[PDB]
RNA sequence: CUGUGCG
């Protein structure tokens, strides 16, 4: 439990969430945060695949 | 009896000064035996002291005899009219100049304030009355806060009072003479003095009466049971209601794809449909005038020289010939372009026909040299010279002249490169065969389509800086053309090189008013023409780059979205538009719609907001510029808010935060006054005439019919039937339910909640002098003007005891942060708390807060609070109701334009609501002079009261909900917005019961609208992103809101003295590094402000800004620190062995030898001796000959610029921008700096007088930190301009030991230098030894110790002494500031790559 | 009883 159970990048996302090292995001935003790089841009640190 | 009267006689005898007017008046006095004519001489005598002391001190002749204004007109010979008739103190006779003097002594500061005030607005009265004689006369007033005098000692005067006072320890005075009132006026005047309840309360039967208004069907008195009881049943009752459709709701779910739809349809009937970015930046590029000047593809100097001379001479009125002088200098000018334009040097000042002469205006060449011949001619007539020996005589006068007139002063003339050859003896058939044979200049009023464009409109890529280097020629060019003389082709002109060219800005009316320009060039003739106001295109003068970056930073916190990059140049386009925009046409109404905007984007991203928000946003837009922001707006929001982005919310609403607040930039003035004026008139009437109290003429002493339609109005504010009654609650309604303030009262009172001029007698009204007059103003800003009710000093007196009472009450809350800076921390951490768990967070604004407030409410919810520990509370309550029958003095501007208005609708159109009232007063003969009513709470001038209301309203609202539903509500008030942060269980029920919280929320809705705290449009309930006193929190985390901050830097810019201006924007980029804004943004924000001085031609000094810092000065450093960066980077040798030393000396001080005790005389002797001296008591080697003779030129060395002794003594003594940044360039050009004489020069004499000696070299760093070095061999040899030189390294010294003082020893250490959505909220980690008590700390004593004499004049162990030691003497900063002027900043949010990159010192 | 200062 880190936290509110949100997609950090959508405020929407609810349901089905992947986990970060400090929060949580959705399945398409690691695809689509996947796509840039591998820091996280939220807590600067790579996001686990 | 006599034997006090014996022995004071004695007394005054021995003690008295020896005088011949005093020596009558004394003899006198003693002559007569009865008591009371011994008290009036004795006051005589007094008061005639003082008058003498005051004539001796102000030279002016004392009028003895009473003698009038028309008594000292006629014994003059100067017959006046009936005028005022006025007898002063005294007068002085110098040819038509009378000096006049007033004197009086007051005990109380309002009385004596109140004095004051009448004194001048008398003096005003007989200046305007003398002026219309043509006689100037000047004011003085003396108005003496005690009894003191020059002629008889202090205790034989204090003995003389307390005599007096014992003689009226007796009766037979009483009960002879001195009625009650003029005997208690005459103690008063004789006493020496937080309530005052020493009153004459006569309050008649309409106090009483009010009082029982706010008893009757008010309980107070319930139970603890009952009133959860009646509230559970109102809500059930509500709830029903709501769930029928009887009662309207107000908040909607939040549909992100609706509220877009909702946005763009705004002004569906004026905007078309949606535009792509390429349409945009077409017709954005040929928009209007001053864009298509942009975008438009366009594309030694003896007469510059000439033209410069000339102009300094110009005002100092070499001859008085003023058309005839500015003759001779045209023709000057013309002599000097033509002799430019022979040698090699094309047409410069030119533009056809025309020419730039001196006083910046255009001079037509036909009429130029008319007027030349017909002057030669005339001058020819008289009588040999051949038509060219007398002009080339006169040019030769002249020139004389001006050369004198700038030797006496310093000017240097050879200083401004003239090469007098242009003078030539064939200089009249010169200027004859003058023929340029130019396009004509015009301005062309009322111009066509953009078709007829000289060039080509629109080449410009949205990614160079060129558009904003235009626009700041541009602005720059108007904000000159503010400062325009205008003395008797008339149309004026300044002139903004660009490029290869130099377009001039040409406009015939004067003054800061908005006038009409026209952009004209040498090559085609007339290029725009647009009507534009001066005062308003300020924040663009030199932020060429401070605009870019902030563009450049907006749009990288989006670039790493992943799916914005196909799309990216469009924002970055769309951005860049927006903002060139609201520069280039700074209009109220874009303002307006970025602050909606702000409304529409915080209302965006949450679960339920306004039903009329929309209709909030929308605000009436005109001239099709405005139409084309809104198009902007609308196509960047559909890009950056598509519904295919869903990824980084925060930084998209970050970014469109930040476009919203791009409003700053456009300046928060008024466009014009008149009409913002009767605007705010129209917010502070409109609720009075829709409720019906709008009582006119108040007739101070109250008339039976006025206050009956008082005590009505104040029974028909209590009613406000809830939602028990037939048709249900009337919303937005002024008035507060008896039910609803009975809970309120009762569960505050049991556990639930918190679980000749002064005045002598005071009624139901006022105090006997007045019913609390009070003058409505409005006050500036961004989105809409607020309302202001200044009033005279004893309605601030009451006001002070009234808000002081109420913030004691708050205080002994927890509850509310208005002016409790620990609670609004507390808030701040309990909001982030709140937002980093995704709990819902209503972000409430209160419409209409101080229009619909009543001061009877606050009375009435006084009235039934108990206070368990009667005076105190019935002095408060007769306050409140003062307050209540208050008069409100109609500006005299928006009466004036009223009546014209009704002039022209009676003589010569769906008129507004005031406007009906002004016409339905006026027709019946009464002018509206001053409005009391019930329904006005003082924007401002009841805060506290306010702020106590608002607190224990939401928090009996958040008890209600709490007791309803089962869930806490924290609350969080300033007086007009709130925050309410909602616990687990409401988030849940929210994420369980949409429903039902609606519902919840409509019953918080309806029970504030209960109360007077109508819930405005604006407000947001959201579980992601909280606002509360503007600040934004989105995760925890804090919105930077990067734009406000860079407005707020490229606006404040003041015509103070250039280091205060200095201090002040080293603060505001010191706020702007601690919220969000990066470095180097920064940086170019202080660049700025150093070109905004360097063009006032101001030497730029190392103690003004450092603009090369790298995020370590702000978070941990002082202001003093960043100088010392800025000078470590100027000597990075000689600074060196200064910090070894002081290192060593730190080392030594703090827990060392005794040094501090003598290290306070050290810094007092000469700078350069002490620098060797203390570096040979360290031991340290001291610094070289060639690295200890750099030194700074100081202006203010002497004395401080003369901005139309130490200074530290005198920073505890406590128009527009654009006029402010005139001022400053005309100051700072004029006689600013003053001399060791007592004599004022220009700082060219200044730099001249350098440039007269073999010594200085003038070494600039990078930027122009213009430090010099000054050798030693003429240090102050024999009173050179030197003087203004101060050393360098004895400044660098003092300051590094003050800020080793105050932040650490680690500054001394030798500086070792080792994604742009990162932040780390730092604290600026310091041992201080300055703790944050330091108001008047020991500082004083210190003062008084070392300064007695500088204590007694301008002037009312612990590690101390040496802060005020190293700014006495160390004249270079104040180094003490941050704590008694400006306020220092804590909890850094910097971004952590920018730390990374930062300097390190041991 | 006033500034001439952006390439
Ligand atoms: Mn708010
Ligand atoms: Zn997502
Ligand atoms: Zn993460």
């Amino acid at each position: 439990h880190l936290g509110p159970q949100f997609c950090k990048s959508c405020w929407a996302e609810n349901k089905g969430l992947v986990e970060c090292n400090n929060h949580y995001l959705c399945l398409n935003c690691l695809t689509l945060l996947l796509g840039v790089s591998s820091r996280c841009p939220i807590c600067k640190m790579p996001l686990p695949t | 009896m006599e034997e006090d009267i014996a022995c004071v006689k004695d007394l005054v005898s021995k003690y008295l000064a020896n005088n011949e007017r005093l020596s009558r008046q004394k003899l006198a006095f003693l002559v007569q035996t009865e008591p009371r004519m011994l008290l009036m001489e004795g006051l005589k005598l007094l008061s005639l002291c003082i008058e003498v002391d005051s004539c001796n001190a102000n030279g002016c002749e004392h009028n003895s005899e009473d003698k009038s204004v028309e008594r000292i007109l006629h014994d003059h010979g100067v017959l006046t009219p009936s005028l005022c008739f006025v007898v002063p103190d005294g007068y002085k006779l110098t040819g038509n100049v009378l000096i006049l003097l007033e004197c009086f002594v007051r005990s109380s500061p309002a009385n004596f304030e109140q004095k004051y005030v009448e004194d001048f607005k008398k003096l005003e009265q007989l200046k305007e009355d003398l002026k219309s004689v043509d006689i100037n006369l000047i004011p003085l007033i003396d108005g003496r806060t005690s009894f003191y005098n020059e002629q008889i000692p202090d205790w034989v005067n204090d003995k003389l009072r307390d005599t007096l006072f014992s003689l009226l320890k007796y009766a037979q005075e009483s009960n002879s003479l001195f009625e009650e009132s003029e005997y208690s006026r005459l103690c008063e005047s004789l006493s020496m003095t937080e309530s005052l309840n020493a009153l004459l309360d006569n309050r008649s039967n309409h106090y009483e009466e009010v009082i029982a208004s706010c008893h009757q069907g008010i309980n107070n008195k319930l139970t603890a049971h009952e009133v959860k009881l009646q509230i559970e049943e109102e809500y059930q009752v509500f709830r029903n209601r709501l769930r029928k459709g009887e009662i309207e709701g107000q908040f909607l779910k939040v549909e992100k794809n609706q509220l877009l739809n909702e946005f763009n349809n705004l002004y569906a009937d004026k905007v078309a449909e949606k535009d792509s970015v390429e349409h945009l930046t077409h017709q954005f590029k040929r928009a209007s005038p001053i864009l298509r000047f942009l975008y438009a593809n366009i594309s030694e100097c003896q007469m510059q020289c000439w033209r410069s001379f000339l102009n300094k001479v110009k005002s100092m009125r070499i001859l008085n010939t003023r058309r005839k002088l500015l003759l001779i200098f045209d023709a000057l000018i013309l002599l000097a372009s033509k002799h430019d334009q022979v040698r090699k040097k094309p047409l410069r000042g030119w533009l056809g026909t025309c020419f730039v002469s001196v006083n910046d205006r255009l001079v037509s060449l036909e009429s130029t040299k008319k007027d030349l011949k017909k002057w030669v001619e005339r001058r020819q007539q008289v009588e040999c010279p051949s038509k060219n020996q007398i002009l080339n005589s006169i040019f030769q006068k002249t020139i004389s002249k001006a050369t004198t007139a700038l030797r006496d002063v310093g000017i240097s003339v050879d200083h401004y490169k003239i090469d007098m050859e242009v003078i030539c003896p064939d200089g009249y058939d010169l200027i004859m065969d003058f023929d340029v044979s130019g396009v004509t200049p015009t301005i062309s009023y009322q111009r066509s389509e953009e078709e007829a464009f000289p060039y080509i409109m629109g080449d410009v890529d949205l990614l160079k800086t060129t558009d904003l280097e235009r626009l700041s020629s541009l602005s720059l060019a108007l904000v000159n053309s503010m400062k325009t003389s205008s003395t008797v082709k008339e149309a004026y002109c300044q002139e903004f090189s660009l490029g290869e060219t130099e377009f001039q800005l040409i406009y015939q009316k004067t003054g800061e008013c908005s006038k009409c320009y026209a952009i004209n060039d040498n090559r085609v003739g007339e290029v725009c023409s647009f009507y534009a106001d001066p005062k308003r295109y300020f924040p663009a003068i030199f932020s060429a780059e401070v605009l870019q970056t902030t563009v450049s930073t907006m749009i990288s916190w989006i670039e790493d979205c992943n799916e914005l990059e196909e799309q990216l140049d469009k924002i970055r386009s769309l951005t860049k538009m927006i903002l060139i925009l609201i520069l280039a046409h700074p209009s109220k109404r874009s303002q307006k719609l970025l602050q909606n905007l702000r409304y529409f984007i915080m209302a965006y991203v949450s679960d339920y907001y306004h039903k009329d928000l929309i209709d909030k946003v929308r605000e009436e837009l005109i001239t099709d510029v405005e139409f084309l922001l809104y198009r902007l707006l609308r196509t960047l929001m559909g890009l950056v808010l598509s519904e295919d982005v869903k990824s980084m919310m925060t930084n998209r609403f970050k970014f469109i935060l930040n476009i919203s607040y791009m409003c700053h930039f456009i300046t928060k003035e008024t466009p014009d006054r008149l009409t913002d004026q009767i605007k705010c008139f129209e917010k502070f009437l409109e609720p009075k005439v829709k409720f019906g109290h709008v009582s006119i003429n108040p007739a101070d002493t109250a008339t039976e019919e006025e206050l009956d339609d008082m005590v009505y109005n104040a029974k028909k504010f209590l009613s406000k039937g809830g939602c028990t009654s037939a048709k249900g609650p009337s919303y937005k309604k002024p008035g507060v339910s008896k039910k609803y303030l009975s809970l309120l009262t009762s569960s505050f009172n049991n556990g639930s909640l918190f679980k000749q001029e002064s005045p002598q007698s005071y009624n139901s009204v006022g105090p006997d002098t007045g019913r609390l007059k009070f003058s409505l103003s409005y006050k500036e800003q961004v989105g809409g003007n607020r309302e202001l009710y200044i009033g005279d000093l004893r309605t601030k007196m009451f006001t002070r005891l009234i808000e002081d009472y109420f913030e004691a009450l708050s205080s002994q809350l927890s509850g509310s942060c208005l002016n409790n800076e620990k609670e609004f921390e507390n808030a701040i951490l309990s909001m982030k708390l709140n937002v980093s768990m995704a709990h819902v967070s209503y972000s409430m604004d209160h419409s209409k807060w101080g229009p619909m407030m009543c001061p009877f409410l606050f009375l009435t919810v006084l009235q039934n609070l108990i206070f368990l520990s009667i005076k105190g509370r019935d002095y408060l309550s007769t306050l409140l109701m003062w307050h209540m029958h208050k008069m409100v003095e109609i500006p005299f501007n928006v009466v004036s334009a009223m009546m014209k208005s009704f002039i022209k609708a009676q003589l010569g159109t769906k008129q507004s609501i005031t406007e009906d009232f002004f016409y339905s007063n006026f027709q019946i003969g009464v002018v509206p002079s001053h409005i009391s009513s019930i329904l006005d709470m003082g924007q401002g001038i009841l805060h506290n009261t306010s702020d106590f209301y608002a607190l224990i309203t939401e928090r009996f609202i958040n008890y209600a909900i709490s007791c309803v539903c089962g869930g806490t509500i924290d609350a969080y008030t300033s007086s007009d917005d709130q925050i309410s942060l909602f616990d687990q269980t409401l988030t849940e029920l929210l994420h369980r019961d949409p429903e039902e919280f609606r519902a919840l929320m409509e019953f918080h809705y309806y029970m504030s609208d209960q109360l007077n705290k109508f819930v405005s449009p604006k407000s947001v309930i959201g579980r992601f992103v909280a606002e509360f006193k503007s600040r934004f929190f989105v995760w925890g985390d804090e919105v930077p809101l990067l734009t406000k901050f860079v407005a707020a830097a490229l606006h404040n810019i003041k015509c103070k003295e250039p280091h205060q201006l200095a201090e002040t924007i080293d603060t505001i980029v010191d706020q702007s590094v601690a919220n969000g804004v990066p470095v180097h943004l920064c940086n170019l924000i202080q660049i700025r402000t150093l070109s905004l001085l360097q063009y006032a031609r101001y030497p730029i000094d190392p103690f003004l800004l450092n603009c090369e810092t790298d995020v370590r000065d702000w978070v941990d450093g002082n202001r003093s620190y960043r100088i010392m960066r800025q000078i470590e980077g100027l000597i990075p040798d000689a600074c060196s062995k200064i910090r070894s030393m002081l290192r060593r000396l730190y080392n030594r001080l703090k827990t060392g030898q005794l040094h501090e005790e003598f290290t306070t005389n050290y810094l007092s002797s000469e700078h350069l001796s002490s620098l060797k001296n203390l570096c040979e008591l360290l031991g340290v080697e001291p610094p070289s000959e060639s690295d200890l003779e750099y030194s700074w030129l100081n202006l203010a060395a002497h004395h401080p610029l003369r901005m139309v002794i130490p200074t530290i003594v005198k920073t505890i003594q406590n128009s527009s921008i654009a006029s402010g940044f005139v001022g400053l360039c005309r100051t700072l050009g004029s006689k600013c700096v003053r001399g060791p004489n007592k004599e004022n020069l220009y700082i060219k004499s200044i730099q001249s007088l350098i440039t007269g000696t073999q010594g200085i070299e003038l070494l600039t760093n990078s930027i122009g930190v213009q430090y010099w070095r000054v050798p030693l061999g003429l240090r102050n040899k024999s009173e050179s301009v030197v003087s203004y030189f101060r050393p360098l390294l004895w400044d660098y010294m003092c300051i590094s030991l003050s800020t080793a003082i105050e932040l650490g020893a680690w500054v001394l250490g030798d500086p070792k230098t080792t994604n742009p959505c990162d932040y780390f909220p730092l604290k600026p980690t310091a041992s201080k030894l300055l703790e944050d008590r330091v108001g008047l700390n020991h500082i004083i004593h210190s003062l008084r110790r070392l300064y007695p004499s500088v204590f007694e004049k301008h002037i009312l162990i612990k590690f101390l002494d040496l802060c005020v030691a190293l700014d006495v003497n160390c004249e270079a900063l104040s180094l003490v500031s941050h704590i008694v002027k400006w306020k220092r900043e804590e909890h850094y949010i910097v971004l952590s790559s920018e730390l990374r990159f930062s300097h390190t010192r041991t």
